[PDB]
RNA sequence: CGGUCCGGCCGGGAACUCAAAGGAGACUGCCAGUGAUAAACUGGAGGAAGGUGGGGAUGACGUCAAGUCAUCAUGGCCCUUACGACCAGGGCUACACACGUGCUACAAUGGCGCAUACAAAGAGAAGCGACCUCGCGAGAGCAAGCGGACCUCAUAAAGUGCGUCGUAGUCCGGAUUGGAGUCUGCAACUCGACUCCAUGAAGUCGGAAUCGCUAGUAAUCGUGGAUCAGAAUGCCACGGUG
């Protein structure tokens, strides 16, 4: 088969050390790996009133960036499966993997 | 924001989850276009008012979780714009830095 | 020339000609001329008399003249004697469909009175 | 071989392949008169190719994405000029004087808070 | 403009003719960013100026433009609450700018059907020194000669 | 308007007119239900409709059918400015 | 390049567009001239960009006993079978008037009809909801796909081509009112949005006065989001023409 792995996080340093962890766990265990590719980063904006009572035109603008990385895996061995299910990832990376 | 106004809100969502999203059957199934369009649909329209004046998610004012403010709400955070800003500058909301594009 | 609507219209195109008939807008006028079989860019000069009471025959299928004015005037007096909320806005001179009267009720109230 | 150029204007992006010899310009598998109805857009895509003289000497295969009419036509002209400077490289210094080498960096200014537009302010009254 | 005295932006020539003064004339005619609408009005007006009333088309356009260009205008000068009207010579950049602005505004307030035929009448009035775009020029020239003492 | 699949009336008003249907003319029926539509079944009754502070009596005639009860009880008092 | 049902749709390619990580680039660095052997100014070359390249964020000591005890917190005062608490209905939408901020107009650089081009930035699971069938229409029925560079919202409008209207209170304007509907919701009377038919006010460019803008700006044309069951001419964003 191919197994597809999506990574999303709020930081880009933390997300591509996490991809570097899973591209090098996967041909250390001996599989061709496809990627990693950066998908477009979805940025969500917010705009608040800062004053407790009036003054409409005084505002702040904030943002959350969600970075995305995609790795496809070519050669899903038995050794490859038990390697990258038991890996030491950080608290900021969300993983959702595809069969 | 007036302890009773929050208790009115806490009671409203707890009583809304009590009936609706479970027994929305009274209008989503019987008030349909087929052979139930006889008296059984009409008794369904009558039966919908036996349930309390609450129960409906259209009476949720959806206030802030800390202060209980009814205005300036943000559904992403659950907090008012005063408390979103006060906690974002403290670094409490993850990934929320000041936007400048 | 004149119709069963016994207004005397223009010598412009017929689809604007029948709009001068009270009770016929543009959709009704397009439905008259399509059922009478006569094109829209055709004036009522070039329209001979066999083509004009085929229009009077077709216009007579709607409630269109001062006979409709009676139907409109019965609609308003009925509310003005029912004593409902719409009749109170009608018998007085204030807007009926729930618009702002603090400002800008000016077409209903006439020019302003200091 | 194909000689290539990339040009862009406001939000448009054009790739340009030039091929040695004839006068066929085809754009998004349509030719110039079918794509650009406006004569001004036809002229500015022609413009780099009359300082360099090309009667029917270069086939141009161009595609373009994004923007509008004048954005795409300026993105083509910037893409042609980069392809011709790849083509012989002696063309640069007269193409500089014509101002065609400059990437036009004029972007739309963002809307600002408190303002009706990028710079339009609401109507002020003293009282 | 206190401190940063600037250059100026360079514009395209007209596509059909290679004219940069017609490109300025289409710009002055243009309303709300509609350039394609305004080129069709000028080209319609320049044709019916050329073909109905003597050829040599943009040769005829400057014959109409020569007859509305002012040579001396007036400008205020504030001293003590009594501010004089002093005649000043007009720059040739401003000469074309004032002539084309007076012709467009003359052609706007006519009663004919199209805009191109209002423009065509105003250019044929100006080529023969009549109309109202010419009379804006001598009204400026009358006022300049009236205040000639303040040179 | 409300759509064609069912006019609205409250049940406490529907039962109260039902017992004035058979048992005859009464005192005017006190109600707070201004949002109910007037049925055929109510011609001849007097419904006292609440308007915020009082109950205004409404004698039902045949042209009131299909209207709301709140239309015959004005909630705002106003008579001239100056 | 092969093949094709002529759609990158298949084989395939990693060039190009683009995506997002890393790096390079602009410093008055270089060349003249002016300058007090100065700091700095004018001009030129090269360059994608030149002198703060464009825009944003970033707001010194302080001023106005400026604003907020109704976001929250808090000193003092006051209420404690009520100034606390629950419920139904009404009200915040009243209307002789005056003012502020907007939207749409008074048309021909336009209105209407048919045909046909070119965007960006977003949102979505009690959600976005395609195809097909029914309805003039708002919508309805059925139901795929999508937690999304994949699916949907979602066919951008100004523009361009052809035809018509021919300077009129009009084929301009769409206020008001009548009738018939749809959807959301326990519930649209007071007091929702939208659709169809009919109605077709004022308005023909605005007194004294006054506002915004120095370039991708003004002007004009559409698109999206937050709030939100439903309910923008407001607010916050985005591109087109210019
Ligand atoms: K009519
Ligand atoms: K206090
Ligand atoms: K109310
Ligand atoms: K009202
Ligand atoms: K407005
Ligand atoms: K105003
Ligand atoms: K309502
Ligand atoms: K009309
Ligand atoms: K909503
Ligand atoms: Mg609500
Ligand atoms: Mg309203
Ligand atoms: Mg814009
Ligand atoms: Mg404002
Ligand atoms: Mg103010
Ligand atoms: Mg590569
Ligand atoms: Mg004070
Ligand atoms: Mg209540
Ligand atoms: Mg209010
Ligand atoms: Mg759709
Ligand atoms: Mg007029
Ligand atoms: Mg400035
Ligand atoms: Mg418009
Ligand atoms: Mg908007």
């Amino acid at each position: 088969q191919r197994i597809r792995i999506r990574l999303k996080a709020f930081d880009h340093r933390l997300i591509d050390q996490a991809t570097a962890e899973i591209v090098e766990t996967a041909k250390r265990t001996g599989a061709q790996v496809r990627g990693p590719i950066p998908l477009p980063t979805r940025k969500e904006r917010f705009t608040v009133l800062i004053s407790p009572h009036v003054n409409k035109d005084a505002r702040d603008q904030y943002e959350i960036r969600t970075h995305l990385r995609l790795v496809d895996i070519v050669e899903p061995t038995e050794k490859t499966v038990d390697a990258l299910m038991r890996l030491d990832l950080a608290a900021g990376v969300d993983v959702q993997i595809s069969l | 924001a007036k302890q009773s106004m929050k208790a009115r809100e806490v009671k409203r969502v707890a009583l809304a989850d009590k009936y609706f999203a479970k027994r929305a059957e009274l209008k989503a199934i019987i008030s349909d276009v087929n052979a139930a369009s006889d008296e059984d649909r009409w008794n369904a329209v009558l039966k919908l008012q036996t349930l309390p004046r609450d129960s409906s998610p259209s009476r949720q004012r959806n206030r802030c979780r800390q202060t209980g403010r009814p205005h300036g709400f943000l559904r992403k955070f659950g907090l008012s714009r005063i408390k979103v800003r006060e906690a974002a500058m403290r670094g409490e909301i993850p990934g929320l830095k000041k936007a400048s594009w | 020339a004149r119709i069963a609507g016994i207004n005397i219209p223009d010598h412009k195109h017929a689809v604007i000609a029948l709009t001068s008939i009270y009770g016929v807008g543009k959709t009704r006028s397009k439905a008259i001329l399509a059922a009478a079989g006569i094109a829209e860019d055709v004036k009522i000069s070039e329209l001979s008399e066999g083509q004009i009471d085929t229009l009077r025959d077709e216009v007579a299928k709607f409630v269109v003249e001062g006979d409709l004015r009676r139907e409109i005037s019965m609609s308003i007096k009925r509310l003005m004697d029912l004593g409902c909320y719409r009749g109170l806005r009608h018998r007085r001179g204030l807007p009926v469909r729930g618009q702002r009267t603090k400002t800008n009720a000016r077409t209903r109230k006439g020019p302003r009175k200091p | 071989n194909q000689y290539y150029g990339t040009g862009r204007r406001k939000s448009s992006a054009a790739r340009v392949f030039i091929k040695p010899g004839n006068g066929k310009i085809v754009i998004n598998q349509r030719s110039l008169e079918q794509y650009f109805g406006r004569e001004t857009a036809r002229m500015v895509v022609r413009q780099p190719l009359e300082l360099v003289d090309m009667v029917e000497k270069l086939d141009l295969y161009i595609t373009v994405k994004g923007g509008g009419i004048s954005g795409q036509a300026g993105a083509i002209r910037h893409g042609i000029t980069r392809a011709l400077m790849e083509y012989d490289e002696s063309l640069r210094s007269e193409l500089r004087k014509a101002g065609f080498v400059t990437r036009d960096a004029r972007q739309v200014e963002r809307k600002k808070v408190g303002l009706r537009k990028a710079r339009r302010r609401p109507q002020f009254s003293k009282r | 403009p206190r401190r940063r005295v600037i250059g100026q932006r360079k514009i395209l020539p007209d596509p059909k003719f290679g004219s940069e003064l017609l490109a300025k004339f289409v710009n002055i005619l243009m309303v709300d960013g509609k350039k394609s609408t305004a080129e069709s009005i000028v080209y319609s007006a320049l044709e019916t100026l050329a073909q109905r009333s003597g050829k040599s088309e943009l040769e005829a356009f400057e014959v109409a433009l020569e007859n509305v260009r002012p040579t001396v205008e007036v400008k205020s000068r504030r001293v003590g609450g009594s501010t004089y009207q002093v005649p000043v010579e007009v720059r040739p950049v401003r000469r074309n700018a004032l002539a084309m602005r007076w012709i467009v505004e003359a052609a706007r307030k006519r009663g004919d059907k199209s805009m191109a035929l209002r423009l065509a009448n105003e250019l044929s009035d100006a080529a023969e020194n009549k109309g109202t775009a010419v009379k804006k020029r001598e009204d400026v020239h009358r006022m300049a000669e009236a205040n000639k003492a303040f040179a | 308007r409300s759509l064609k699949k069912g006019p609205f009336i409250d049940l406490h008003l529907l039962k109260k007119v039902e017992k004035a249907v058979e048992s005859g003319d009464k005192k005017p029926l006190r109600t707070w239900s201004r949002r109910s539509t007037i049925f055929p079944n109510m011609i001849g009754l007097t419904i006292a409709v609440h308007n915020g502070r009082q109950h205004v009596p409404v004698f039902v005639t045949d042209e009131m059918v299909g209207h709301k009860l709140g239309e015959f009880a004005p909630t705002r008092t106003y008579r001239g400015h100056a």
